[PDB]
Protein backbone atom coordinates (compact mmCIF):
# COMPACT_ATOMS: atom_id res chain seq x y z
CA UNK A 1 0.00 0.00 0.00
CA UNK A 2 1.18 3.51 -0.92
CA UNK A 3 0.29 6.86 0.67
CA UNK A 4 2.53 9.85 0.04
CA UNK A 5 2.55 10.73 -3.68
CA UNK A 6 -0.58 11.13 -5.94
CA UNK A 7 -4.04 10.77 -4.36
CA UNK A 8 -6.55 10.16 -7.31
CA UNK A 9 -10.04 8.52 -7.09
CA UNK A 10 -8.61 5.60 -5.04
CA UNK A 11 -5.19 4.80 -6.55
CA UNK B 1 -11.29 5.26 -51.38
CA UNK B 2 -13.57 5.34 -48.32
CA UNK B 3 -15.72 8.38 -47.46
CA UNK B 4 -17.39 7.12 -44.25
CA UNK B 5 -15.53 6.19 -41.05
CA UNK B 6 -18.30 3.69 -40.01
CA UNK B 7 -20.19 4.31 -36.76
CA UNK B 8 -22.29 7.46 -36.30
CA UNK B 9 -22.70 9.06 -32.86
CA UNK B 10 -25.47 11.65 -32.19
CA UNK B 11 -27.06 12.83 -35.47
CA UNK B 12 -30.37 14.27 -34.20
CA UNK B 13 -31.26 17.73 -32.84
CA UNK B 14 -33.78 18.50 -29.96
CA UNK B 15 -37.32 19.60 -30.91
CA UNK B 16 -38.30 20.63 -27.36
CA UNK B 17 -36.43 22.25 -24.32
CA UNK B 18 -34.25 19.70 -22.49
CA UNK B 19 -32.39 20.35 -19.14
CA UNK B 20 -28.78 19.32 -18.36
CA UNK B 21 -28.30 16.59 -15.74
CA UNK B 22 -24.76 15.39 -16.52
CA UNK B 23 -22.38 18.46 -16.67
CA UNK B 24 -18.92 18.16 -18.26
CA UNK B 25 -15.97 20.31 -16.85
CA UNK B 26 -13.51 22.06 -19.20
CA UNK B 27 -9.69 22.03 -19.47
CA UNK B 28 -8.16 25.12 -17.81
CA UNK B 29 -4.99 26.15 -15.89
CA UNK B 30 -5.36 24.95 -12.29
CA UNK B 31 -7.87 22.16 -12.95
CA UNK B 32 -7.48 19.02 -10.80
CA UNK B 33 -7.51 16.22 -13.36
CA UNK B 34 -7.22 12.47 -13.36
CA UNK B 35 -4.76 11.33 -15.98
CA UNK B 36 -5.28 7.62 -16.71
CA UNK B 37 -1.98 5.78 -17.31
CA UNK B 38 -1.26 2.60 -19.36
CA UNK B 39 -0.47 0.67 -16.12
CA UNK B 40 -4.18 0.52 -15.25
CA UNK B 41 -3.75 3.04 -12.42
CA UNK B 42 -5.00 6.65 -12.34
CA UNK B 43 -2.87 9.80 -11.83
CA UNK B 44 -3.77 13.02 -9.98
CA UNK B 45 -2.56 16.36 -11.32
CA UNK B 46 -3.44 20.01 -11.96
CA UNK B 47 -3.56 21.63 -15.43
CA UNK B 48 -0.40 23.62 -16.19
CA UNK B 49 -1.10 23.97 -19.95
CA UNK B 50 -4.04 23.54 -22.36
CA UNK B 51 -4.16 22.47 -26.01
CA UNK B 52 -7.77 23.01 -27.20
CA UNK B 53 -6.59 22.62 -30.83
CA UNK B 54 -5.43 18.97 -30.65
CA UNK B 55 -7.68 18.07 -27.61
CA UNK B 56 -4.68 17.80 -25.25
CA UNK B 57 -3.50 19.41 -21.96
CA UNK B 58 -0.39 19.48 -19.79
CA UNK B 59 -0.79 18.75 -16.11
CA UNK B 60 1.54 18.87 -13.10
CA UNK B 61 1.22 15.78 -10.90
CA UNK B 62 1.53 15.29 -7.11
CA UNK B 63 4.99 13.67 -7.39
CA UNK B 64 6.25 16.70 -9.47
CA UNK B 65 5.53 14.75 -12.68
CA UNK B 66 4.83 16.90 -15.74
CA UNK B 67 3.05 14.49 -18.05
CA UNK B 68 1.19 15.29 -21.29
CA UNK B 69 -2.38 13.88 -21.19
CA UNK B 70 -5.22 13.70 -23.72
CA UNK B 71 -8.73 15.06 -22.99
CA UNK B 72 -9.97 11.44 -23.46
CA UNK B 73 -7.67 9.95 -20.77
CA UNK B 74 -8.48 12.82 -18.38
CA UNK B 75 -11.15 12.69 -15.66
CA UNK B 76 -11.82 15.98 -13.66
CA UNK B 77 -11.21 15.31 -9.95
CA UNK B 78 -14.21 16.84 -8.15
CA UNK B 79 -16.69 14.07 -7.22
Amino acid sequence: ATGGVKKPHRY
Amino acid sequence: SRLSRSGASSLWDPASPAPTSGPRPRLWEGQDVLARWTDGLLYLGTIKKVDSAREVCLVQFEDDSQFLVLWKDISPAAL
